[PDB]
């Protein structure tokens, strides 16, 4: 259950590069220094590559999971080059079924709470938030109550200002953006740790 | 007398003899190179008596012997931000919060060192953790 490999590292590098060389180098030092969930976003070129490369990673202790599906082709992108968990925002019921046929994880990226719902009955109680910088962290307490299965973990608008605010309103992880990820491969390292530290550390 | 030395060194360290607590050090290590104490007293020794490019060598064999003291990690960076190296010591102070993510002092003079490096953002970000952990 992905349920349990979540909640532990309570960070996802959401990672979007230019080029397949430069996703190398920011899974590089995101995963060397301190975040372990590695997700790999559909706009990178071919991330059905970049994924079948790091799979060296997954033995030294590395989640190499792919992000942003947008319908039912880039899940022929799906578990042949080797993502061990699929999302994206919301969309898209069949690739929660052509998923279970393959047997891997998904997560919807919800918005509104027919998203949630009508996700719910699907059988995902673990959703991302997107674009969790315009619901804000009302969005968690609001639903937390009605629905008291639903997990979130944001996507967009998360950064070092605002990540414990998240947090106490009751989340299971987060995904970061270019807070964590833009920058050269030592940057890229520095500021990974820095989120570690705030996170691991939330009063 | 394995023991019995580093606890002498210690004595000598108490009277200013910090020159002089140098040798009850080595003596210590002579007895057992494995003693992770007498390495990092004689790195703080030696940062105290500034034979600063040698007190960091002290402080890398401590951080061998049990690698995960981020007092060890700490006061290395203090040594190696002295000695020059402002990127290895930008290092060692990240991989002391690796280990201890309320480290107050390693977040603020890694601020420092990072200030001074040259990324204000990723100066920013430890300054701006540095105020979560104190009043």
């Amino acid at each position: 259950k992905m349920e349990e490999l979540f909640k532990k590292h309570k960070i996802v590098a959401v990672l979007r590069a230019n080029s397949v060389e430069e996703a190398k180098e920011k899974a590089l030092a995101v995963f060397r220094g301190g975040v372990h969930l590695i997700e790999i976003t559909f706009t990178v070129p071919d991330a059905d590559t970049v994924i079948k490369e790091l799979s060296f990673l997954k033995e030294k202790g590395a989640i190499i999971g792919a992000g942003t599906v947008t319908d039912k082709r880039q899940c022929k992108k799906a578990v042949e080059s080797g993502a061990e968990f699929i999302v994206s925002p919301h969309l898209d019921p069949e690739i929660s079924e052509f998923c279970k046929m393959e047997g891997v994880f998904y997560m919807p990226g919800v918005m509104t709470p027919t998203e949630l719902v009508k996700a719910m009955k699907l059988g995902h109680t673990i959703l991302k938030l997107f674009p969790g910088e315009v619901v804000g962290p009302q969005f968690v307490k609001a639903m937390k109550g009605p629905f008291p299965n639903v997990k979130f973990v944001p996507t967009g608008g998360v950064n070092d200002q605002n990540v414990c605010e998240w947090f106490k309103a009751g989340v299971l992880a987060v995904g970061v953006g270019s807070a964590l990820v833009k920058g050269t491969p030592e940057q890229v390292e520095m500021l990974a740790v820095l989120f570690v530290a705030k996170i691991a550390g939330c009063t | 007398s394995a023991l019995a030395y580093v606890m002498l060194g210690l004595l000598l360290s108490l009277l200013n003899r910090l020159s002089l607590a140098a040798e009850a050090y080595k003596k210590a290590i002579e007895l057992d190179p494995n003693d992770a104490l007498a390495w990092l007293l004689l790195g703080s020794v030696l940062e105290k008596l500034k034979r600063l490019d040698e007190a960091a060598e002290a402080y890398k064999k401590a951080i061998e012997l049990k690698p995960n003291d981020a007092s060890a990690w700490k006061e290395l960076g203090k040594v190696l931000e002295k000695l020059g190296r402002l990127d290895e010591a930008a290092k060692a102070y990240a991989e002391a919060i690796k280990l201890d993510p309320s480290d107050a002092e390693a977040a603020k003079e890694l601020g420092k060192v990072l200030e001074k490096l040259g990324q204000l953002e990723l100066a920013e970000r430890a300054y701006q953790l540095a105020i979560e952990l104190d009043p």
